[PDB]
């Protein structure tokens, strides 16, 4: 990538799909599987979790016929991405939760 | 759902989107791309269908064409995904063992991770060098060394 690699270890028990370069862009999926949430906050952004946990959520209730606005969903989910993580510092913080 | 075949529910011009153009034997293309995407356009810029393409699919009809609707559009393999070939000619195949990396089912297998993965560019009319071939496990390949096969084709490659 130009400069900083990202070494990454598969315990070879899931098969790699991108068998070429493809200039594979952050975000990409290297293997099939039901991703967790918190790896597409950190990658794909504060945006894609809220579209992601919103379509999941109302898949189960759209399924049993149930309306819920999806107002509702985005405001919980609000709730859940407080607590950011510091990666700098000189201003009184350094690699803390707050 | 073992059938590959795609239906279209409304005569929408398909609009595929995120893919790679490359060349096959025939007028159609194979995307090379993981990620793709489908739309329909019938009248206005609403799209009715998305579906789902993966890697390695041929399409039944081009991209912008006004399809009818009931006819499949895109057609590929719903169990392997084939490799697709940059260079047009002779494969050629590099160390090449019997009895090890070799199972009769010609069909023969290329090679065993377990067992012992040659990479090599595929040749541009006998054995001229012109592309990484990579054999993961139990890959198998069906030509043979100067079957002087076209881009945009391959063989079964019986995924492990």
């Amino acid at each position: 990538d130009g400069s900083d690699p990202y070494e990454e270890m598969i315990p070879k028990w899931r098969q790699l799909n991108v068998f070429e370069g493809e200039r594979v862009e952050r975000g990409d999926v290297i293997s099939d599987g039901p991703e967790a949430p918190h790896d597409i906050l950190r990658l794909r952004g504060v945006h894609a979790v809220t579209r992601y946990i919103v379509n999941e959520v109302q898949d189960v209730y759209r399924l049993q016929g149930v309306k819920i606005n999806d107002k509702h969903i985005e405001v919980i989910v609000r709730q859940m991405l407080r607590k950011a993580t510091i990666v700098n510092a000189g201003s009184s913080d350094f690699l803390e939760g707050e | 759902a073992a059938e590959s075949s795609i239906q279209v529910k409304n005569k929408g011009s398909i609009k595929l989107s995120n893919v790679k153009s490359v060349v096959n034997s025939s007028g159609k293309l194979v995307i090379t791309s993981r990620n793709t995407e489908l739309k329909l356009i019938d009248e206005f810029g609403r799209t009715k269908e998305s579906y789902k393409v993966p890697y390695g699919a041929v399409l039944a009809k081009g991209d912008g064409e006004q399809v009818a609707g009931g006819e499949t559009v895109a057609n590929w393999d719903p169990h392997t995904m084939p490799v697709i070939t940059e260079v047009s000619g002779f494969v050629r195949f590099t160390d090449m063992i019997d009895g090890q990396t070799i199972t009769r089912q010609s069909s023969l297998v290329v090679l065993d991770s377990a067992e012992r993965r040659p990479a090599l560019k595929i040749v541009d009319a006998q054995g001229n060098d012109v592309a990484q071939y990579f054999l993961p496990g139990k890959a198998i390949v069906q030509l043979e060394d100067g079957v002087q096969i076209s881009s945009g084709d391959t063989l079964a490659r019986i995924p492990q």
